[PDB]
RNA sequence: AUUUAUUGAAGACUAACUACUGCGAAAGCAUUUGCCAAGGACGUUUUCAUUAAUCAAGAACGAAAGUUAGGGGAUCGAAGAUGAUCAGAUACCGUCGUAGUCUUAACCAUAAACUAUGCCGACUAGGGAUCGGGUGGUGUUUUUUUAAUGACCCACUCGGCACCUUACGAGAAAUCAAAGUCUUUGGGUUCUGGGGGGAGUAUGGUCGCAAGGCUGAAACUUAAAGGAAUUGACGGAAGGG
RNA sequence: AAAAAAAAAAA
RNA sequence: UCCUUGUUAGCUCAGUUGGUAGAGCGUUCGGCUUUUAACCGAAAUGUCAGGGGUUCGAGCCCCCUAUGAGGAGCCA
RNA sequence: UCCUUGUUAGCUCAGUUGGUAGAGCGUUCGGCUUUUAACCGAAAUGUCAGGGGUUCGAGCCCCCUAUGAGGAGCCA
């Protein structure tokens, strides 16, 4: 696939483990 | 297309060609014609008064059926009733303006092009925008295939133009100006200002816009149609 | 690899150029490399001249013109069988027929 | 000898209206399209159908009494293409053929200095 | 229900994606001078003849 | 309704001139006019006298989108709503259209931010054209026949954007007047890379309102990924038959 | 300038 | 109950007392594309809402009912 | 328990007592294509949940059974 979509997926999924992450502290 | 509309009205004859009357419009004497054409109005009932309907009006019509020449024959020439005197309405100069494919024509490239505009008012009170315009023409013995300019001979260019229009129009009233303009000799001032700077061809200036009108003066109209 | 020197246009010296939109599909497109060409054509065609002419008032008047400046993207021109493609070297060769 | 009007042609695609007014341009007669001479809604713009409403705007301005016409031919303009649809000159063909008299033809087509914006984007109306 | 006839009398080639149509120009007979472009379905030479049940019309120039 | 005519308001844009043309460190910059301060090149028998080159760390500027707050909000228009198309189509096409597009005051600090070619310097083949400046010429033209200027022509030169031809040279080749002067290997200097993936991922830092940036691995896995060109085959690519 | 999706791998 | 409006081919709509009435759709066939058509040519289509009456002639004009829609109002 | 509603082609669903009842998809057949899809032509299919009755005639009308779903189950 392209590397635009890769790094976009990739992006959201950081954020979403940034704010669990939060939750967890 | 035809019978493809669903709804004509939304809520759910009479010929007026035979209402209308015709009407012959009188130039101005700075022209050698007067007689321009003819023109529509339905017929003026106690409560219209058609000469004002047609009193608001404006026209367009070619300096060439003006003046009998093809010299003239772009300078179309916007015209303004002001006064109606039973079928032989008057008017008066509301702009003049080059055509399409002349403009065009002049814009070539490899020619660099100067423009200019001045918004001055005149003797009379009158407002006009005149604008003129300039081409860079290949001199003879020329090689180099372009010919521009260095800009500061434009500003320069510019400047001599704009004081040119003041000084002339400031003296001249309205149709002291028109009678300027159609034998095309502010050109002929404009190319020997600058020919010390810069050869400059095809320098037919350009359209001229009434931005402010004093007040009516049937006088001076009267004065103009014989 | 590098196809073009000019790679696909006529940008040396400057980085920006404030692009024009290609008439056929409003596509942007840089100035020095879209397509320009020029059409400056009659208004009526070589065979109702004739008529005109006829039916004319002001005899031998002048037939004026129409011009207009056309910018085509590469993809409409190549469409509108403009351009359409060459060989490496006569795609060197830059001047018109 | 003359009685001249004022032809008022606007070719796009999709249309070609054909109307007729005095020289002031606010009186005027005769508007009809191609829409109004066949039924597709696909040669609106077609030469047949502006020449048919070029016959029916000839026929009115007889009955009324004008004998020549000055054209200002147009096309959409602005943003759009500014170049004419195919039916301008079929039109302007029908009437002089049709038997009114022609003056000063100009292409009034309005152009802008660098207009706002076109429509359909960067990338385009692909297709 | 009036007809106009014309003279074919120079034929240019074929036209259409399946080429069983012609392109011609062709002569007027009354109102001579006249030299109008015209399709045609069939089998055609100079010379020929036309009869047209609608003269003001041309069919696209294809060259 | 559309269309025509006459007007006014709004806000953006600055056409055609506009080009193997210009400026700027890059991003970028196009109406006119004026004010402010700056800058290159050229000219110089002016002055200073080695003050210089490149540079970590550290600083300024930094397209677009984006964010905050005010104004504005005409077009076009992510989202969204809709009409088609299609097996489906919340995609292509069409009609609407919030945000945004615009501007002020702040942030962000990225880009195919590309010439995908770091900067300074020297030398090496030809040819012509062009931009700015300068020089010479009883050269041409304009004025007041004349002058002086100005614009054009010829020659020369400095500095630019570039360009055409060859390859002595170079290179994997494509191609290159630098990508040459490197196995006959060294002019000075900063940065960067070490098979491909995982991975610009995780973690920890720090900057940021956030979005995110900058720095930045490991496990594990793999024998080929890849570059330039050749001959074919293929094309909802063109041309001819 | 409507439409036109897919074809196990191995050599 | 008062006024107005409509009852029409399978759906929806137009109609002058000189017509068992005209439209697009639906579908019967035929063109038409290699065809999928978008498309074009000919048919059938409406006890013209129901029943009375006037008229040389009523979807049509007069009376009534039923039906649907809108607004007005309502002493058993 | 009560009240209200439903039961129809393999699945989802339509209906004015007057046809061993109808759609779409599915299934099957032929074609197109090298092949499958899509596409083009065609077909066949139901004991209308069961049981009574009214009628000349019941998917419809009324009544019980089974099943399904919605609601009710309250004040202390």
């Amino acid at each position: 696939m392209r590397a635009k979509w890769r790094k976009k997926r990739t992006r959201r999924l950081k954020r979403k483990r940034r704010k669990v992450r939060a939750r967890s502290k | 297309a035809v019978g493809k509309n669903k709804r004509l009205s939304k809520g759910k004859v009479v010929d007026p060609f035979t209402r209308k009357e015709w009407f012959d419009i009188k130039a101005p004497s700075t022209f050698e014609n007067r007689n321009v054409g003819k023109t529509l109005v339905n017929k003026s009932t106690g409560l219209k008064s058609a000469s004002d309907a047609l009193k608001g009006r404006v026209v367009e019509v070619c300096l060439a059926d003006l003046q009998g020449s093809e010299d003239h024959s772009f300078r179309k020439i916007k015209l303004r009733v002001d006064e109606v005197q039973g079928k032989n309405l008057l008017t008066n100069f509301h702009g003049m303006d080059f055509t399409t494919d002349k403009l065009r024509s002049m814009v070539r490239k490899w020619q660099t092009l100067i423009e200019a505009n001045v918004t001055v008012k005149t003797s009379d009170d009158y407002v006009l925008r005149i604008f003129a315009i300039a081409f860079t023409r290949k001199q003879a013995n020329q090689v180099k295939r372009h010919s521009y300019a260095q800009s500061s001979h434009i500003r320069a260019i510019r400047k001599v133009i704009s004081e040119i229009l003041t000084k002339e129009v400031q003296g001249s009233t309205l149709a002291q100006l028109t009678s300027k303009l159609i034998p095309e000799v502010i050109n002929k001032e404009i190319e020997n200002a600058t020919k010390d700077i810069f050869p400059l061809q095809n320098i037919h200036v350009r359209k001229v816009k009434l931005l402010k009108q004093p007040k009516f003066d049937v006088g001076a109209l009267m004065a103009l149609h014989g | 690899p590098k196809k073009r020197a000019s790679n696909g246009r006529n940008k040396k010296g400057r980085g920006h150029v404030k692009p024009v939109r290609c008439v056929n599909c409003s596509k942007s497109i840089p100035k020095d490399k879209a397509i320009k060409r020029m059409a400056i054509r009659n208004i009526v065609e070589a065979a109702a001249v004739r008529d005109l002419s006829e039916a004319s008032v002001y005899p031998e008047y002048a037939l004026p013109k129409t011009y207009n400046k056309l910018h085509y993207c590469v993809s409409c021109a190549i469409h509108a069988r403009i351009v359409r493609v060459r060989s490496r070297e006569d795609r060197k060769n830059r001047a018109p027929p | 000898s003359q009685v001249f009007g004022v032809a008022r042609i606007y070719a796009s695609f999709n249309d070609t209206f054909v109307h007729v007014t005095d020289l002031s341009g606010k009186e005027t007669i005769a508007r009809v399209t191609g829409g109004m001479k066949v039924k597709a809604d696909r040669d609106e713009s077609s030469p047949y159908a502006a020449m048919l409403a070029a016959q029916d705007v000839a026929a009115k301005c007889k009955e009324v009494g004008i004998t020549a016409v000055h054209v200002k031919i147009r096309a959409t303009g602005g943003t759009r293409t500014k170049t004419p649809g195919p039916g301008g000159q079929a039109a302007l063909r029908a009437l002089a053929r049709s038997g009114l008299r022609i003056g000063r033809i100009e292409d009034v087509t309005p152009v802008p200095s660098d207009s706002t914006r076109k429509k359909g984007g960067r990338r385009g109306r692909r297709l | 229900t009036p007809v106009t006839l014309a003279k074919v009398i120079k034929v240019l080639g074929r036209t259409g994606s399946r080429g069983g149509v012609t392109q011609v120009r062709v002569e007027f007979l009354e109102d001579t001078s006249r030299t109008i472009v015209r399709n045609v379905k069939g089998p055609v030479r100079e010379n020929d003849i036309l009869v047209l049940m609608e003269s003001e019309r041309e069919a696209r120039r294809l060259r």
